[PDB]
């Protein structure tokens, strides 16, 4: 690699600056919470009656499991046109109030 | 990476990577001129030992 950096076959007497070293990651932990728990989703999208537009209904959701594959499956396919994150990876990202 | 999905992503990721080249060229630039004064302060110390 000394020659490989140097673009030749015959290197000269000296030092040189080949790469650097990295030590590898030996192993993978995932931990996010230990809470579980469905979610009301299913109340706010198959409510029969939704409120008018002047005044509009409050939801809050907490201690859930962002289970996002239901969407895709009530309705056809539809817009979303998602600003701050992709549509796709909302399951790996979690979520903050 | 995680949040957005690969094809956009690079819009953003491009404007950080020419963002930082182009704040690192500023430190090798300033570099080669502060080095270009100590260089000619270096050869004056030099001419009066
Ligand atoms: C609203 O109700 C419908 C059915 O009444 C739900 O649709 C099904 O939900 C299950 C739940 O896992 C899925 O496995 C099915 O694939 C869904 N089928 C269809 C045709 O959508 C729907 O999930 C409910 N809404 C919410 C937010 O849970
Ligand atoms: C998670 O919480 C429940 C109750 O809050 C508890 O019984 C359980 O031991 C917890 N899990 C761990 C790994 O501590």
């Amino acid at each position: 690699e000394t020659k490989c950096t140097l673009k030749s076959f015959t290197v000269e007497k000296g030092i040189y600056q080949t790469s650097n070293f990295r030590v590898q990651p030996t192993e993978s932990i995932v931990r996010f919470p230990n809470i579980t728990n469905l979610c009301p989703f299913d109340e706010v999208f198959n409510a029969t009656r939704f409120a008018s537009v002047y005044a509009w209904n409050r939801k809050r959701i907490s201690n859930c499991v962002a289970d996002y594959s239901v969407l895709y499956n009530l309705a056809p396919f539809f817009t979303f046109k998602c600003y701050g994150v992709s549509p796709t990876k909302l399951n790996d990202l979690c979520f903050t109030n | 990476f995680s949040r957005l999905d690969p094809p956009e992503a690079e819009v953003q990721i491009d404007r950080l990577i020419t963002g930082r080249l182009q704040s690192l060229q500023t430190y090798v630039t300033q570099q080669l001129i502060r080095a270009a004064e100590i260089r000619a302060s270096a050869n004056l110390a030099a001419t009066k030992m």
